[PDB]
DNA sequence: ATCAATATCCACCTGCAGATTCTACCAAAAGTGTATTTGGAAACTGCTCCATCAAAAGGCATGTTCAGCTGAATTCAGCTGAACATGCCTTTTGATGGAGCAGTTTCCAAATACACTTTTGGTAGAATCTGCAGGTGGATATTGAT
DNA sequence: ATCAATATCCACCTGCAGATTCTACCAAAAGTGTATTTGGAAACTGCTCCATCAAAAGGCATGTTCAGCTGAATTCAGCTGAACATGCCTTTTGATGGAGCAGTTTCCAAATACACTTTTGGTAGAATCTGCAGGTGGATATTGAT
């Protein structure tokens, strides 16, 4: 009697539906918020934020980081590869005008 | 006044920035990929505050708003619905 | 602490349209986001248009060539259509 | 003679006197505002709001629910091209549309 | 028309922008990105030009329409 | 008989184009071109030169860039020869 | 005694004030010195770009800078490359070729 | 009314930074649609501070804060100082 | 990995066409002097909503084992794209007439602005309404070891 | 090319959080009367853009030859996915001060307004002098023969 052991890359393509089909944000809601107060701050003491703001900056930041793995995915496919890997993310970034 | 808030990037986990590859239909990462993301999301999100804070400092408050931040997305083409 | 906004005339549409439809408080945002923001662009253009035509009166005619600029292909078309169409109802009283 | 609404004159939903205010106000120093500027301005942006209602009240109608969220918002701006080219802001909540490419699938 | 874009001007192009080696193919698809480009530039020059009541496109057309696509080009007024 | 082997004149055009700025599409052709797009809008068009040569540098600088950018395609490919495929991603990351 | 002068400019603060009259809104007004501060920022970015070019222009051991020059001036200066991304008629562009193209 | 060109400050400065250097007309050309393309940016975003902050004055508090949205980090830095000093030579 | 041949590239040259710099006129516009108004700062205060902490539990991150199958490395030949000679035509260049229009200035009926007043459409908050978010369960399709 | 595992899909249901409607004040839209601005018709003229004509040379089109790039085929070390035990830290909801964002009032430093004199800067022709056309001769770099 072996366990079920799905093959690798079974799990991944339902994640993808799975996450495709939902809207709901993906980063830890504390950490981020976390985060963006330590940058914030390095900017400017002792600042604060609405609660609204640091909503409005995590939805742009997952828009963002979603769509740049859109296009990375793309020139890992380009290469014949299903792996993204870093140079797909540097390719992507510079010929969308990105530093 | 709270506890010092450091290497808050690594908050950033690798399932978190394995959900968001799957949202961009990614099936398969390189083990590198997360600290390049993290490296990438740093920087965008410095950008980002770095314009809100100056709208913050320009209009003399002490609280970011979330319009300051849709100015600052505004402000470098990455326009925001939905904060207004 | 009045606040002027969109929704009940985005609401007016979307009854029109879907009648028995509604719409979350997310999404109604997301209206009054675009709302505006397709106001300021036009807006915008329809000064530049003024000003590189010597002109210091915004009119219906920068306001549709604005339109003509700012749309897509068919959308231009038929939102053309609806500016001249409540112009030409609006002037004959 | 009792008032008549400038929006129901032109028969709009959109609010022509406020529009009209909105473009007194962000002009040039000595600008001025023709009378049908603020009537066209307001039937543009009521054929666009119906255009985008359509769409994404289709969508919402064909998942069997009764209102609109972002994610039909969504799904009926980038699942339409032109509507897709207009609006290339950030859609909070909104999702992606699925797609999977062909090499991904064994 | 868009054939008197010959390939020795397409390589020419090419070879500005680094390129050592062009498939047969580029040529017809450069011709095709080339027509997109200058019409939707093209379009909207014009509709600049119709506002003016004029019958010649001048280059503040151009320079307008350019930068309302966000291709602005400097040194043409 | 003297040859160079494939390539070696390749790199000597690129040296010489990359050196220098006249606009590389000759001029007759291209007017013709710009004339007929504009027909399909607006009828008895005429052109001040200086829009033509507007149009001209601003085409030549879009595929020049166009074919910088797809030349990196084609060299995550591994590849030195770019292809439609490799135009088609440029564009496509572009946001075209 | 011209605002410029009094400034210490070479570029016009009172034109530059007259433009930022005309892009106001309706009651708009505009402040005693953001003339000067507009005609002092264009001034800077002015001589920052041409002391490139001319730079560029010496070395190349010419008299006038041409647009060849502003575009090897600024394409070679992160700071300009990142705020000047227009297009420069008749510059070309800056020689590079990619390492697995030799 | 006027034909309005920055030709002759561009000059001005030309001949401050380099006295033996001239320039091309295509070149003055390309620095006036400089000049004129970062004056309508920095004019803008002043504009829309003023609004956004519900006044109506352009001031130079915000010609300073559009310089430092608009210019890439030690261009901004500099350029604020070159304000700064301008304004305060001018009021002196 | 020299070492002859051989082709191209690159400073450098002169002569001078012509592109830039110099010059001077003169509407336009900047600056000044004076008067006057007013946007917004400086207080002052209501009172929202922000920071931080608390608790509890359970969703989820972490770290590990194991092996499937991916990326990397390698080989190679079919065929495509580079180099080149050659011959022809399209573009360039140079000129000449004039039709068409764009750019200019006058004039004023139509259009728009503005203060004051009447009226109501639009808003904030309260009351009311009800989708749909999670539950639940069971059928269907997919998957992967046999 | 059969069957257990397990995910997915697809019905159902309620009550409560979120959306819609109700309610009544009131800010701003609309009406009135009057004052000011303007855009668009109307003559008016030179510029500039189009059409046409021509020679000719410079670059494109085409056909051959073959170098060597791409794509296909193969192999395999080890990276990364799947699964899961462990336990912690995020989520959720509320308390609690109080920082600081908004709302009001005043009243002046800062802004506009206007008449008038000085001064500037766009223009077009003269004067000046750069940089381009081709030419050389040397530097460099490629190719074949070893
Ligand atoms: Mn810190
Ligand atoms: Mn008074
Ligand atoms: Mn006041
Ligand atoms: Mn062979
Ligand atoms: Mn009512
Ligand atoms: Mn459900
Ligand atoms: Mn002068
Ligand atoms: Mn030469
Ligand atoms: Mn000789």
């Amino acid at each position: 009697k072996k366990p079920h052991r799905y093959r690798p890359g079974t799990v991944a393509l339902r994640e993808i539906r799975r996450y495709q089909k939902s809207t709901e944000l993906l980063i830890r809601k504390l950490p981020f918020q976390r985060l963006v107060r330590e940058i914030a701050q390095d900017f400017k003491t002792d600042l604060r934020f609405q609660s609204s703001a640091v909503m409005a900056l995590q939805e742009a930041c997952e828009a963002y980081l979603v769509g740049l793995f859109e296009d990375t995915n793309l020139c890992a496919i380009h290469a014949k590869r299903v792996t993204i890997m870093p140079k797909d993310i540097q390719l992507a970034r510079r010929i969308r005008g990105e530093r | 006044h709270r506890k010092v808030l450091r290497d808050n990037i690594q908050g950033i986990t690798k399932p978190a920035i394995r959900r968001l590859a799957r949202r961009g239909g990614v099936k398969r990462i390189s083990g590198l990929i997360y600290e390049e993301t993290r490296g990438v999301l740093k920087v965008f999100l410095e950008n980002v505050i770095r314009d809100a804070v100056t709208y913050t400092e320009h209009a003399k408050r002490k609280t970011v708003t979330a319009m300051d931040v849709v100015y600052a997305l505004k402000r470098q083409g990455r326009t925001l619905y939905g904060f207004g | 602490s009045r606040k002027e906004s969109y929704s009940i005339y985005v609401y007016k549409v979307l009854k029109q349209v879907h009648p028995d439809t509604g719409i979350s408080s997310k999404a109604m945002g997301i209206m009054n986001s675009f709302v505006n923001d397709i106001f300021e662009r036009i807006a915008g253009e329809a000064s530049r248009l003024a000003h590189y035509n010597k002109r210091s009166t915004i009119t219906s005619r920068e306001i549709q060539t604005a339109v003509r600029l700012l749309l897509p292909g068919e959308l231009a078309k038929h939102a053309v259509s609806e500016g001249t169409k409540a112009v030409t109802k609006y002037t004959s009283a | 003679t009792k008032a008549v609404s400038r929006s129901q004159r032109a028969g709009l939903q959109f609010p022509v006197g406020r529009i009209h205010r909105h473009l007194k106000s962000r002009t040039t120093r000595h600008g001025r505002v023709g009378a049908t500027a603020a009537v066209y301005s307001a039937a543009i942006l009521e054929y666009l709001t119906a255009e985008v209602l359509e769409l994404a009240g289709n969508a919402s109608k064909d998942l069997k629910v009764k209102r609109i969220t972002p994610r039909h918002l969504q799904l009926a701006i980038r699942g339409d091209e032109e509507l897709d080219s207009l609006i290339k802001a950030t859609i909070a909540g909104g999702g992606v549309i699925p797609h999977i490419h062909k090499s991904l699938i064994g």
